[PDB]
């Protein structure tokens, strides 16, 4: 009954298991974390060419938030780790423009 | 002696007092680590049940009220704190004589087998080399 | 030769018994640790060995305590 | 118990090892040109060194020479009083109050702009599960 | 073989890590950027400058100095989504059914 | 209503988040398997390192009371040691989850005492190691703050580089120990400095004439130096 | 790149 | 030699300083200290001040430092 | 070129190569594990310690 919730925290856990795999020289392990990462989501489908064509404000703020979560910047050259990164801006590009983000600690 | 071990009797006080710091820590830790957790659960249950249910979490005696060693056991021969009543002369034991023209054991005292001194004085100390037929020296 | 030979059914007095126990813990100690020598027990013994590139430092200055003035 | 020790490592000579101490060695003796120079430099009206002034042009700030009974032994010292400045407002740091437990600016700011960042993208996720139970819930 | 790093080699272990199967854009993590000052700095000059607590939160934007975005992002942008369409449509690619797209992409990126 | 259901593909597909967790749950899919860090370097508390010490190896003493049992340095590492990133050669010197000698105190005029001599501060007792990440976020916003500063300084790059030794060695949690490798860049910093100073104002001497042996021997070629 | 990451 | 005759405005690297300070602390050491000796200073004298009725004893064993497991 | 040499002594009497004696702070045994225990025999003198 928490969706977005459930696998936002999954997709979180398969990113770290990636990189402890990949730290590790662990492919049998990092595929299997691949395949794992939840890319049946037709929310995050349908946002991903959104996100892709994007521009201003909500870029910024989706990238920031990405930037909180994944601030290293992954290799250019491989697609593997393209594709997840494209997937977890997608998901937080859906659930920016249905609830916007409010990042600065100053609110009411 | 090995039972002995067990038991701290060749402990000193120190090890003894940091032995019981130790276990005086730990419990505090595991106290307080486990009352932050039951106030936590209790505060997003809204329940004081649970509180008294978390005292329960963690008994096989008790730490000793009082400890022995074996440096607390006094030794000495002029220490006044062996001496209860004076032992008879005739029940106290000699010591080695040894006296001729080329050695003695009179010019000075060895000690016991505890409490040991230099033999030789102070003067003749730093030649102790001097009166050896055989010296071997340390390793440093 | 206190006990059975002499009649006396407390040979040992408080000293005797401080040597007795000194004496089993150096046993105890000779045995548990290989090589130990003269600042721990009562022995000394030439043929010892080291570790092959032997480092010598000065000892530290013995520790500040607080006092009084 | 560091005063007056024992000697405690062995002192030796190796074998063959040079000494380069001739017979005479204890009769020889050294000898330093410099009072002799200096006695020859005030005789002759030579070159002073500026260490015979006790005022300091080696930098902008006024310092004065404090000689120990003689022009070549001498420290500088400063003369100012500095006056010290901080740009710095006072009354907006409490460091011992662990400040990433209390809530508040103060409180995330001690923490970061990570943390909430994903404290902001929980809070969107839970409102959007949370409106999707509101219809449901509405609806019937 | 991988032998340990002593603590004096870690700066350079950071800006120079050993290769992974994984590896991050070695010349670009001296860019990597996420300012913790961003959103206090901002607050405080425009309380400074003389606005209110309100205006200065409507007046806040989120950072835009943090790390580069990826230029495959834009760059291979078609190839992404057909892949993405290919795990979505097949399990995450499971017994090699994307291999592919993926080769494409791999190719197009590192030319031998 | 079960609780967490699309949350945990790591236990539904036997995805190990590390070899730990692998060897745990019985997985497998780790090739070479796991070698446990033992409990004296997961957790433990702080300790006096120079042998120049007389309470050399042992816990360090704090106001309040803690457990003296510390965190073991691997010394004897094994020749192998796959994983080279910074995750697992921080474990070797220091706990990733911080020491275990921090205090609960039963009031705040405590708290404000021990800081007030010097015995407490929370961004040493009350944290835990910095990632990678976080070092090179710290050090590159540290090194942009810098060149705004000045660009036309030469002791640029050994301020940032003392600063990054800092981080790298988590001078937050551990400043003396830090501070012992941190002091070489200071002093290059301060010679750079001076060096700077007298290339600005024309600080130069007198040279004395060459040396009669400036050369050891006739055929050796004396390289001119500025 | 810095001048401190080379060695050689 | 290194400052005033070859020209190096920084003729001591940080091991140098220590050796430096070193030598300082047991010139005050020696100085403060009669009679100190090679423990504690690199130094070694045979004639030596003893106070007449030298006593030998073992020394402590060594402390039992707390240790998981 | 700036690095300072250290001192030579060799002869068919003696020699300085067979072992290292350290630095002012860092010092270290010149004999090695196998003869120690007869340091003795390696000097034309010896005084020994005060114990
Ligand atoms: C509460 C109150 C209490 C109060 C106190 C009370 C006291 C208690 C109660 C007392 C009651 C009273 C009791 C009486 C007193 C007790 C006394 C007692 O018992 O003694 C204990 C006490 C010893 O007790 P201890 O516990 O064992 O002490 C430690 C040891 O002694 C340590 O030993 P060491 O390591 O020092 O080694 C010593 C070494 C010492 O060894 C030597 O000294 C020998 C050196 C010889 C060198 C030359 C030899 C040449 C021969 C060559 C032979 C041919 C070649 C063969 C080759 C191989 C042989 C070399 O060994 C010996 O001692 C050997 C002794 C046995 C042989 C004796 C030989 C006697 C020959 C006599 C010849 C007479 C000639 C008369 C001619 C007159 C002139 C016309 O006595 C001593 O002092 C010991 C020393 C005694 C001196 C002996 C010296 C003999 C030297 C003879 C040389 C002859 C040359 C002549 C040349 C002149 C003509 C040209
Ligand atoms: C098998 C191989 C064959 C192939 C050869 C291969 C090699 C070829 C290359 C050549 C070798 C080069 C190797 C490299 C050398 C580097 C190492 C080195 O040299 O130093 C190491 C070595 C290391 O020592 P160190 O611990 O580092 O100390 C260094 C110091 O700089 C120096 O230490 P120091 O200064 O302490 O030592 C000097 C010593 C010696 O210095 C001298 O004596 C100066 C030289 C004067 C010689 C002329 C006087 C001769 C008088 C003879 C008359 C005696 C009575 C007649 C009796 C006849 C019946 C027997 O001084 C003393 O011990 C005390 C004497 C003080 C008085 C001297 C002045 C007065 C002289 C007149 C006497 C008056 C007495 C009056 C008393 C008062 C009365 C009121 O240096 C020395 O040992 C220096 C002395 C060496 C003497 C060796 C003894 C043997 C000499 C004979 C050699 C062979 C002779 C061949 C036949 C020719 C003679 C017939
Ligand atoms: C990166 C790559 C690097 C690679 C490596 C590169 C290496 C560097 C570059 C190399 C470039 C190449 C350069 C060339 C190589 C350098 C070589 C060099 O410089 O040497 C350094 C090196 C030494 O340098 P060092 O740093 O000072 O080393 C430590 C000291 O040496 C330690 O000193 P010590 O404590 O061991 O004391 C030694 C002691 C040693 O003292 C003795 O050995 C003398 C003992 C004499 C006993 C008998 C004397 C009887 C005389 C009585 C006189 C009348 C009575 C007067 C009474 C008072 C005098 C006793 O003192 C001396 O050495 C005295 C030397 C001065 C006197 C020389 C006398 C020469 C006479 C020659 C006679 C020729 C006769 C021919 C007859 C032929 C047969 C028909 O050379 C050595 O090895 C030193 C030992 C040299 C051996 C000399 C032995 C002479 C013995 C003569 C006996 C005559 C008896 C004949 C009997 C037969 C007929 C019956
Ligand atoms: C039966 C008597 C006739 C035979 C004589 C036998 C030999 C005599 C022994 C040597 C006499 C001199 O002995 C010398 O003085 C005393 C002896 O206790 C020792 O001196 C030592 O013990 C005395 C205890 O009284 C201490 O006060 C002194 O501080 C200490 O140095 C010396 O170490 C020794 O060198
Ligand atoms: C009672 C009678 C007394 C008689 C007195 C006689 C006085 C004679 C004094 C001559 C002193 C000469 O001293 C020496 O000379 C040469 C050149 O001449 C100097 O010069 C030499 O060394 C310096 C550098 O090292 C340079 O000038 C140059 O490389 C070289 O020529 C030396 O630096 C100086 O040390
Ligand atoms: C120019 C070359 C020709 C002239 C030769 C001059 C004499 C040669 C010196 C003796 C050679 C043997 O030297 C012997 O081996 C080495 C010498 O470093 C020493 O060994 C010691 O240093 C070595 C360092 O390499 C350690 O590995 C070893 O654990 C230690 O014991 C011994 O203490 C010495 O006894």
């Amino acid at each position: 009954s928490s969706p977005h919730m459930d696998r936002l925290l999954g997709d979180l856990k398969l990113l770290a298991a990636y990189d402890s795999a990949a730290g590790w020289q662990e492919p049998k392990a990092m595929e299997s974390a691949f395949q794992s990462l939840s890319w049946d989501d037709a929310d995050v489908l349908k946002a991903l060419p959104q996100y892709l064509n994007c521009r201003g404000e909500q870029k910024r703020r989706v990238d920031f938030a990405y930037a909180a979560l994944c601030p290293r910047p992954v290799d250019e050259k491989d697609p593997k780790q393209t594709l997840m990164s494209l997937w977890m801006k997608a998901r937080l590009f859906s659930y920016d423009q249905k609830h916007p983000f409010v990042l600065s600690p100053f609110a009411a | 002696a090995q039972l002995h071990a067990s038991e701290g009797f060749w402990d000193s006080e120190s090890e003894q007092q940091e032995a019981r710091l130790q276990r005086h820590a730990e419990h505090r830790n595991d106290l307080e680590t486990t009352w932050e957790e039951a106030l936590r659960e209790a505060t997003l249950a809204r329940n004081f049940d649970v509180l008294v249910s978390y005292l329960n979490h963690g008994q096989n005696g008790i730490p000793p009220s009082v400890t022995w060693n074996f440096n607390a056991m006094p030794y000495g021969k002029e220490n006044p704190d062996t001496k209860t009543f004076p032992i008879p002369d005739h029940e106290q034991p000699y010591r080695a004589f040894s006296l001729g023209f080329t050695a003695n054991n009179l010019s000075g005292n060895w000690g016991d087998y505890i409490d040991r001194q230099d033999n030789k004085n102070a003067l003749m100390r730093p030649a102790r080399m001097m009166f050896t037929d055989v010296f071997i020296p340390t390793t440093k | 030769a206190r006990y059975c030979y002499r009649g006396l059914d407390h040979p040992f007095t408080l000293n005797e018994m401080k040597d007795f126990l000194f004496k089993l813990r150096e046993q105890y100690l000779v045995n548990k640790y290989e090589g130990i020598q003269f600042p721990f027990v009562f022995r000394q013994f030439n043929r010892v060995s080291t570790p092959g590139t032997l480092e010598v430092h000065t000892s530290p200055a013995l520790q500040q305590q607080p006092h009084f003035h | 118990s560091m005063d007056h020790g024992m000697q405690y490592s062995s002192i030796y000579w190796e074998t063959s090892h040079r000494t380069y101490l001739p017979f005479w060695a204890s009769l020889t003796q050294k000898f330093s040109w410099k009072i002799m120079d200096d006695q020859i430099r005030s005789f002759l009206r030579l070159p002073k060194p500026v260490t015979t002034e006790p005022f300091v042009f080696s930098s902008g700030s006024p310092y004065i020479r404090r000689y120990f009974g003689d022009a070549d032994i001498s420290v500088p010292v400063p003369l100012h009083a500095p006056a010290h400045f901080a740009f710095v407002p006072t009354g907006t740091v409490s460091p011992w109050e662990e400040t990433g437990m209390e809530t508040g600016p103060q409180g995330a700011a001690a923490r970061g702009a990570a943390a909430t960042a994903f404290r902001a993208v929980l809070e969107s996720a839970w409102k959007c599960d949370i409106d999707e139970q509101i219809k449901e819930k509405l609806h019937s | 073989a991988a032998s340990t790093i002593p603590i004096s080699q870690w700066p350079s272990l950071l800006y120079a890590p050993p290769s992974s199967p994984a590896n991050p854009a070695v010349e670009a993590l001296p860019e990597m950027q996420f300012d913790d000052l961003h959103y206090p700095r901002q607050m405080l000059l425009c309380r400074g400058a003389g606005y209110s607590l309100e205006q200065c939160n409507r007046m806040a934007q989120p950072d835009a100095r943090v790390t580069p975005e990826n230029p495959a992002e834009k760059l291979l942008k078609e190839e992404a989504v057909a892949a993405i369409a290919c795990l979505s449509q097949r399990e995450g690619g499971k017994d090699e059914q994307c291999r592919y797209y993926i080769e494409r992409m791999y190719k197009l990126a590192n030319k031998e | 209503s079960i609780l967490g259901a699309e949350a945990f593909p790591e236990l539904l597909s036997k995805v190990p988040l590390n070899p730990q967790m692998d060897e745990d749950k019985h997985f497998n899919k780790y090739k070479w398997g796991n070698e446990p860090i033992p409990v004296n370097r997961r957790t433990g508390s702080r300790m006096n390192s120079s042998i120049y010490d007389n309470r050399n190896h042992e816990a360090v003493r704090h106001p309040w009371s803690t457990d003296a049992r510390t965190f073991h340095p691997n010394d004897n590492p094994e020749a192998d040691r796959i994983n080279t990133q910074y995750s697992n050669m921080v474990s070797d010197s220091f706990p990733e989850g911080g020491f275990s000698d921090a205090p609960r105190f039963s009031s705040n005029w405590e708290r404000l005492l021990a800081y007030h001599h010097g015995l407490y501060s929370p961004e040493k007792f009350n944290s835990t190691t910095k990632t990678a990440d976080e070092i090179r976020l710290a050090v590159n916003d540290f090194a942009a703050k810098v060149h705004a500063d000045d660009p036309k300084n030469a002791c640029k790059y050994l301020m940032i580089e003392e600063f990054k030794c800092l981080q790298s060695a988590q001078a937050r949690i551990d400043p003396q120990g830090a501070a012992t490798k941190c002091v070489k860049w200071f002093n290059e910093w301060r010679q750079c400095a001076w060096d700077q100073e007298k290339m600005v104002k024309g600080y130069n001497y007198i040279e004395d004439r060459r040396a009669r042996k400036h050369k050891p021997y006739i055929g050796a070629p004396d390289l001119q130096y500025s | 790149a810095s001048p401190m990451l080379f060695t050689d």
